[PDB]
C-alpha cells in the first residue's frame, strides 16, 4: 500500500499540480500548447451547414 | 476431588451485614476524641 | 467439494449416489490436474493480483479512502488488502473443492454482519473482488480463467 | 424470574407474611429509582448497535482473537460472537430494568461457562467484551443510572470467571 | 408483575422494549405509593376484616358451622378464618404488584381440586371472599376502594 | 396509537380491556392534546428544519455529496433533503397517536431493503435525522422537545 | 386495524400531507368524547354476563332455538352461542372505544355470513341477540354514551344481514 | 475449607490484588461479629447431647421410623442415626465460627445424598432432624447469634432436599 | 499562585510572557523545596499554634467569651477556633503558592458579608489572626518567619 | 484558569485538605521544570511569525485550500486562517508556561469545533496546521523544553477531531 | 406588572367594558383586605434581617451545604445566597401588597430554573429556604395576614420545582 498510495498520482477529482518544495513532470512547449477559443481548420468550412 | 465453589457470599450473613451498616453509621456521621475546633471543619465527603 | 455436496444429499435421502452424482464426481475428478493448476498459477501471483485489484479499487472509489472512508489512511488500507488477500486464498480453495462449501462457512455466512459493525462498505468489498478478477484472469488461459471466473463471480453474488 | 417487585412478595410469601414495613421500604427503594431505569433502557437500546462495535474496537478485534487460529476468525464466528456479544447488552437492560440479577442466572449464566469450554470459546477474551461495554454503557447513560446499569454486567462476568 | 408479564414479551421476540412497553413501566411505577398505602392500610386492620368477614359470610350461610357443616367446631372455624386470612394478604401483594401473576400460583391454579378434596364448599367460600371486599373497602378513600376492589373481585372470579 | 396497541394485545387474549390500562389510555388521551400541539408546531417550521438538517448533514458527512456518493449532485440532493421532509412528517404522526405504530408501516419496515437497492448508506440517514432532532428541538420548550426526542430517536434507532 | 386518530393519519399519510385544520378538527372531535367512551367501557366490562343473560332471555331461548332441531339445542351449541354473544359484545366494546369499526370488519365480520350458512347457524336470530344486547347496554351507560355504542351494535348486525 | 477471612484473601489472591476498601469493609463485618460466634458455640458444644435429645424426640423417635421396618430400629441403626445428628451439630458449628459454609459442602454434603439412597436412609426425616435442632439451638443461643446459627442448619438441610 | 497571576496579564494583553514575568516564575520556582519546608513546620504545629492564638485573643479582648459575646459558650467557642484554624490552613496554601488567588477566593472575598450576618465581631477576628503570626513565627527561623509573616499581614490586611 | 499552583490549591480546597506530603511534592514537580518553561515561551515568542510562516508553508497552502473554491481562499480568508493560527501558537504557549491546558478550554476549544462545521472551516486540515508549528516549535526550544511545549499542541489538536 | 385592581381593569379594557357588578366585587374583596397588607409589609420589612437569618438556621446552615463541596461554601457563596433569600423576601412582600403574583413571574421566576441548573445551585435546598422563610413570616405577623403572605412565598416555590 505504500506504492499505492504513495508512487500514484491516484484519482482526485481531477486535477493536480505544481506546488511547494514540490513540482511533477511531463515536460511542456511554450507555442505547442494549443489555444483555447481552441479549434480546427476545416471545422471553418464545415462548420456552417 | 472437583472444587466446590461458594454460593453465599459472605457479607450476606446476618452478623456480618449488620456490622457492616454499623460500621457506616460510625465514621461519616460523627466525631471523636479530638478537640472541637477540629472536628467542626471536616467534609464528610472526600471528592464530590 | 463435489464430494461433500453429492454425499450430503445422498444421506438426507438415505440412499446410495444417483447415476448423475456419480458422473460429476467423475468429471470433477478428471479437471482435478487442471484444477491444482489454476490455483498454482494465482498462488504464485498472489502479491500482484493484490496490488493490481486495490489500484482498480481506489480509482474507482477514492472515497473510501477519502476523510469519512472506512479505510482511510496507511493502516486502514492495509487491513483492506489483507481482506482482499483472504478472499483470494478462499478462491483458490474453491476452485481446487469444485464448489463453495469452504468458501462459504469461512467467509460469506457472517460476512454482511461482521462488515456492517464495522462499518465496511460492502457493495465496494465487491468490486475490490471484480479487480482480482480481472487481474488473476489475465494469467490464465482462456479455458482456465473461465473456470477460474465462475468462482470470483459467486463470491461478487454473495455479497449482495 | 423475579423483579424487585416481585422478589419481595415470593420472599415473604414463603414465611407467610403480610407485607410489613421493612417489605414496603424495599419496595419504596426500588419505585423511587424506577424513572431512571427507563431512560437508561432507551439509550442502551437505540445505541446498541454503536456499543458493540465500540466493545468490540476495545477489547476483541485488532489481534490474533480474529486472526487464523483465533475463536474469531471466520465471518461465521465473528457473527457468532457480536450475536453473544447483543444477548449480554440486552439481558444486562432487562436485569437493570428489573432491578433483580436472576434472568441473568436463568436465561444467560446456567450452563454457558461449559458450553463455552466445550466450543473452545475464550472465557476471558468474553469478560473483557462484557466489561468494555460496561465501560460504554457508562458514558452513554450518565451520572443518574451509571451504577445500576454496571452492577450487571459485572454480575455477568463474575458468573462466567 | 407488569414487568414480568411484559418482558416476557419481549425476550420471547428476542427484543429490546417498545416505546409502548417503557411507558407502560412508566406510568405504572408513578401510582406506586399510592398502591402501598392501600396495602398498608389494609395489612394495619387485617384481624378487623378477617373476623367482620367472617361474621357477615356465615350469617349469609351458616349452615357451615352446623352439625353436618365442614366448618364445625372451634378449631374447623380456626380454619376457614385462616382461609379468609390467606386470601386478603393474597390480595395486598396483587395491588402491589398491579397484576395477579403471584395470586394465581400461590392460591387460585388447583383450589378447585385442593377444595373439592376437602369437600369445603367452594362456592359458599366465594361470598366469604366477597365481604372481606365489604369490609376493607370501608377503611378507603373512594378511589383506593375501587383500586383495591378490582383484585377482590379476581379472586371472587377464580373461585368459579 | 396507544388505543391501537392497548386493544390488540386485548382482543389477542380475547378479554375486555383492564382497569389500570384505562390508565395508558387516560394518560394520552391528556397528552394527546399537547402532543398535536408539538406536532403542529413542527409542521410550522418544516422547511427550515429539513434545510438546515441538509446543512448540518453535509458538514458531517461530506462523502455523500462528492463524486462517489449516494446524494452527489443537485437533484441526488433534492431527493435526500425530500426523504428528510417524509420522515420528520412521520414523526409529527408518531408524536399525535402517543405510539410509533403507522410511521414503523410507512417508513422503516422494508427500509434496508429499499435503500440497499438505491444504494443509500443508512447511517448517514440515521445522521440526517439527529440533525432534525437538533433543529427541532430548539423550536419547542423543554419538556416538549424531550416529548419529541424520544420519536427522533427511535428513527435513528429503526435504521439500525 | 385503525380507529379515528389513525385513520386521519393513514387518510393523510397516503397523500403525504401534514395535519391541516380539518383534520384537526376531527381528531379534536374524537378527544371531545374520549372521557366518556371509556366510562361506557367500564359498565359493559363489569356488566359483560348480565347483558348477555337478559339479551338471551328476551331474544333466543324460551324457543323452537333451544328445543331438538335447534340450533342451539345441546350443551354444546348453547355454549357456542353465548361465546359468540360475549364475543360480539367484547368486540362491539372495542370499536366503540377505538371510535372506528374497522376492527370489527377485520376480525370478527371477514367471512362470518358464509360460515354461519355453512354450519346452518341462523343468522336473523343472530341479529335479535345482537340488537337485544344493544338495547340492554344502552340502558346501562346512560343519555352520555347511549348513541355512541348502539351504532357498533349496528355495524354489527347489518354485516351480517 | 475457607472461612470469611481467607474466602476473601482467595477471591483477591486470583486476581493479583492487594486488599482494597470493599476488601476491608467485608472483614470488618465478619471481626465485629466474632465475640458473638465464640459464645454460641460454648453454649451449642456444652448442650451438644440435651440438643439432639430434645431435635430426636420432637422430629424422629415415637413413630414408625423406631418400629420394626423402620431405618431407626435397631440399637445398631439408631445409635448411627444419632451419631449422624451428632456430626451435623458440630460442623454446623464449625460453619458459624466460620462465617462460611465450604466446610459443610467439603466433609458433609459431598456424597451424602446418593449415599442415603444408596443405604434407603429417609432424607425427608433426616431434615426433620436437622431443622429440629436449629429450633433448640436458637433458643439456647439468644438474640445475639440465633440467625447467624440458625442459616448453617438451612444450608445443611436444602443441600440434601 | 504566582503563574495565575503571571500569566493572566498576558492574557489579557494578548501576548506571550516577557523577559520578567518568565524570570519571576524562575526565582519563584527556585524557592520551592523550601516553601514546601516553611509549610510543613506549621502543619505540624497545627492544633497548637491555634490554642495558643486562642489564648491571647480572648486576654486581649475577652468580652467575645462573655453573656452577651458572639463567641460565649463551649460550642460558639469551638466555632471560633475552628474559623482560627481555617485561616492557618489557608495561609499554608498562600505561602506554597507564592501569592494570594486561593486564599483570597476561599476566605476574604465575601468574609466582610458573611460575618456581618453573623455579627460576629469582624475586627476583633483580625486580632485574633494576628496572634497566630506570634505564635506561628515563633516556630520558623528568621527568614522563614519573615516569609510567613507576609501571608499573615495580608489576611490581617484585607479581613477588616 | 487554573494552572499547576492554583489547580493544586483548589483540588484540596473542595476536599479541606491542607497542603499536604503529596500536594508539596506536585508542586515541587512543577517549579522543578519552571526556568526551562520561561525560555522556551522566549523562543515561540520571538520566533511566532515564522513558526506560522513554516507551520503554513508544510500543511497549508500550495494547494487547493488556497485556490478557488478553498476556505482559505480570498485575502480575507487567509489572513482569517493566519489570524487563528496566531492564537493557537499563543495560548499553547500560556498553557505551557501554566503547566495546565485549562485555558485551552475556556477560551479556545470551547464551541471551535461546530463554529467551523457553520463556517465550513477544515477541521482536519486546520489539525495539520497545529501539529506543523509544533513540529516547528520542538525544533526551536531543544531537549529541555520540547515535550513539555508539544503536549499542549497535542491538546488542541485532539479537542477539534 | 399588575396588582389585583389592574388585573380586572385589564380583563375588561381588552373586551371594552365598563366595570360591571363582578368586577366591582372582585376589587371590594381587595379593598376590604388592603389595611391588613400594609401592616404585614411593615412588619416583614422592619424583621427582614432575622427572618433570613432564622430561615437559614433551620433549612440551610450546619449542613454540606455550607462545608466544601457544598453550594454555600465560601463567604462569596454564602452572601450571593442570602442576597438571593433578601430578594424572595422582598418580592414575596411586593406580591402579597399588589394581590398578584404576576410580579413574581415577570421579575423573579423568568429563567431561573435554568440559571440555577446552569450554575449548580440546589433548587430543591433553595425552596426548603423559601418554605423555612414563610414559617417565620406567619408567626411575625399574625391570624389577620398569616394566610396572604404564605401563597406567594409558596407561590415562589412551586414556580422552581
Ligand atoms: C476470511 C474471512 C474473514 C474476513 C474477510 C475478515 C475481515 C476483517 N476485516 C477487518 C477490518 C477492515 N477491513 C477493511 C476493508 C475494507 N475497507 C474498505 O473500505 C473496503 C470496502 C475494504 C477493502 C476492500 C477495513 C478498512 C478495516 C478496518 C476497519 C476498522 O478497523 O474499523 C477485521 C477486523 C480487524 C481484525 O481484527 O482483523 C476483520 C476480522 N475476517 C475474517 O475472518
Ligand atoms: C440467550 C442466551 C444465550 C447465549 C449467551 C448463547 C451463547 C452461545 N454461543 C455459542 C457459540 C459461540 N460463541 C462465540 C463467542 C465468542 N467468540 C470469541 O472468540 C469471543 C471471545 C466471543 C464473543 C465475545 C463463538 C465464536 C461461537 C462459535 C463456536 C463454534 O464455532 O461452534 C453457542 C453455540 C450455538 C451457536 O453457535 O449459536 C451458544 C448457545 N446461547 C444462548 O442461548
Ligand atoms: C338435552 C340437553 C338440554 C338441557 C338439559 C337443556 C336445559 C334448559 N334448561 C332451561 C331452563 C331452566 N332449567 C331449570 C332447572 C333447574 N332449576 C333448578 O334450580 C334446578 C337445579 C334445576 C332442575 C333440576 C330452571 C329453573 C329453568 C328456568 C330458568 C330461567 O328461565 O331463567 C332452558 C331454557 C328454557 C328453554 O328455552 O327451554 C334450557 C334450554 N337444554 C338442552 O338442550
Ligand atoms: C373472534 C371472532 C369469532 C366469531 C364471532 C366466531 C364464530 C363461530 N361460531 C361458530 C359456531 C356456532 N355458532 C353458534 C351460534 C348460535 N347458535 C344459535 O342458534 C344462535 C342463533 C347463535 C348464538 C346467538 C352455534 C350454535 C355454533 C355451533 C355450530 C356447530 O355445532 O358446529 C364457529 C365454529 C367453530 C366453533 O364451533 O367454535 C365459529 C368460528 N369465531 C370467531 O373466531
Ligand atoms: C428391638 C430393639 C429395640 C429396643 C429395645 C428399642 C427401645 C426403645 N425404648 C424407647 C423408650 C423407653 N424405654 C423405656 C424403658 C425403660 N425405662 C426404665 O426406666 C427402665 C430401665 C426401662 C424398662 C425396663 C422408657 C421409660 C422409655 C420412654 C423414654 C422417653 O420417652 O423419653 C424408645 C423410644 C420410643 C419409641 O419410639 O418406640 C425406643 C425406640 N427400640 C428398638 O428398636
Ligand atoms: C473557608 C471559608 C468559610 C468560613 C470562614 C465559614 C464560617 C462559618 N462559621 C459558621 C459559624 C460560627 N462561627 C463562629 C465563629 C466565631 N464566634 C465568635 O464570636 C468569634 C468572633 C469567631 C471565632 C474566632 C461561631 C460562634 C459560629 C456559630 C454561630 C451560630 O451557630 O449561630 C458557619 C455556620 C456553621 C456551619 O454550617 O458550618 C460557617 C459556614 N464558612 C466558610 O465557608
Ligand atoms: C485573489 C486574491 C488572492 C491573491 C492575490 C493570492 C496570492 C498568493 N500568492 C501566493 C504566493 C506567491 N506570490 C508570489 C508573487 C510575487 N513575487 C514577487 O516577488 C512579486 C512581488 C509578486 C509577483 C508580482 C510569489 C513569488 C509566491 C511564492 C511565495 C512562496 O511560495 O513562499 C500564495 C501562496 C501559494 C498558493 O497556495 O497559492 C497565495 C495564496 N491568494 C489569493 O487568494
Ligand atoms: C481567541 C480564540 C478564538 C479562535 C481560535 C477563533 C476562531 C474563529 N475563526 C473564525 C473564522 C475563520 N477561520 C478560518 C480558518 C482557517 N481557514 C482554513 O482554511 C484553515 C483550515 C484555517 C486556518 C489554519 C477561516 C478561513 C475563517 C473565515 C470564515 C468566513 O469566511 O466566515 C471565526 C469567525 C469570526 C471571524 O471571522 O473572525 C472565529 C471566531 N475565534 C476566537 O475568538
Amino acid at each position: 500500500a505504500r506504492e499505492l498510495t504513495v508512487t500514484p498520482v491516484s484519482a482526485r477529482r481531477t486535477t493536480s499540480p505544481t506546488a511547494p518544495t514540490a513540482p511533477a513532470m511531463p515536460l511542456a512547449g511554450y507555442y505547442s500548447r494549443p489555444a483555447p477559443r481552441a479549434t480546427a481548420d476545416g471545422d471553418a468550412q464545415t462548420k456552417l451547414g | 476431588f472437583k472444587p466446590i465453589r461458594s454460593k453465599m457470599d459472605i457479607a450476606s450473613m446476618p452478623l456480618v451485614q449488620a456490622a457492616l451498616k454499623e460500621q457506616q453509621a460510625t465514621k461519616t456521621a460523627l466525631d471523636m476524641s479530638r478537640p472541637m475546633f477540629l472536628e467542626l471543619g471536616r467534609s464528610f465527603k472526600g471528592a464530590d | 467439494s463435489v464430494l461433500t455436496k453429492a454425499i450430503v444429499n445422498a444421506d438426507a435421502e438415505a440412499r446410495y449416489l444417483s447415476p448423475g452424482e456419480l458422473d460429476r464426481i467423475k468429471s470433477f475428478v478428471a479437471s482435478g490436474e487442471r484444477r491444482l493448476r489454476i490455483a498454482q498459477t494465482l498462488t504464485e501471483a498472489r502479491e500482484r493480483i493484490v496490488k493490481q485489484a486495490g489500484d482498480q479499487l481506489f480509482q474507482i472509489r477514492p472515497d473510501v479512502v477519502s476523510p469519512g472512508g472506512n479505510a482511510y489512511g496507511e493502516k486502514m488500507t492495509a487491513l483492506c488488502l489483507r481482506d482482499l488477500d483472504y478472499y483470494l486464498r478462499l478462491v483458490t480453495y474453491g476452485i481446487v473443492a469444485g464448489d463453495v462449501t469452504p468458501i462459504e462457512e469461512i467467509g460469506i455466512i457472517g460476512v454482511k454482519e461482521m462488515y456492517n459493525s464495522l462499518q465496511t462498505p460492502i457493495p465496494a468489498v465487491a468490486e475490490g473482488v471484480r479487480a482480482m478478477k480481472n487481474v488473476a484472469t489475465s494469467l490464465l488461459s482462456g479455458d482456465d480463467a473461465a473456470e477460474a471466473g465462475f468462482y470470483f463471480d459467486y463470491l461478487v453474488g454473495a455479497m449482495q | 424470574m423475579q423483579d424487585a417487585i416481585t422478589a419481595v412478595i415470593n420472599n415473604y410469601d414463603v414465611q407467610g407474611k403480610y407485607l410489613d414495613g421493612a417489605a414496603l421500604d424495599k419496595l419504596k427503594a426500588y419505585f423511587t429509582t424506577g424513572a431512571v431505569r427507563v431512560r437508561a433502557a432507551a439509550v442502551i437500546s437505540s445505541n446498541a448497535t454503536t456499543i458493540i462495535k465500540e466493545a468490540a474496537a476495545k477489547a476483541l478485534i485488532y489481534s490474533d482473537l480474529t486472526r487464523p487460529g483465533g475463536n474469531m476468525y471466520t465471518t461465521r464466528r465473528y457473527a457468532a460472537c457480536i450475536r453473544d456479544m447483543d444477548y449480554f447488552l440486552r439481558y444486562a437492560t432487562y436485569a437493570m430494568l428489573a432491578g433483580d440479577p436472576s434472568i441473568l442466572d436463568e436465561r444467560v449464566l446456567n450452563g454457558l461457562k461449559e458450553t463455552y469450554n466445550s466450543l473452545g470459546v475464550p472465557i476471558a477474551a468474553t469478560v473483557g467484551g462484557i466489561q468494555a461495554m460496561k465501560e460504554v454503557v457508562g458514558g452513554l447513560v450518565g451520572p443518574d443510572a451509571a451504577k445500576e446499569a454496571s452492577i450487571y454486567f459485572d454480575y455477568l462476568s463474575s458468573g462466567l470467571s
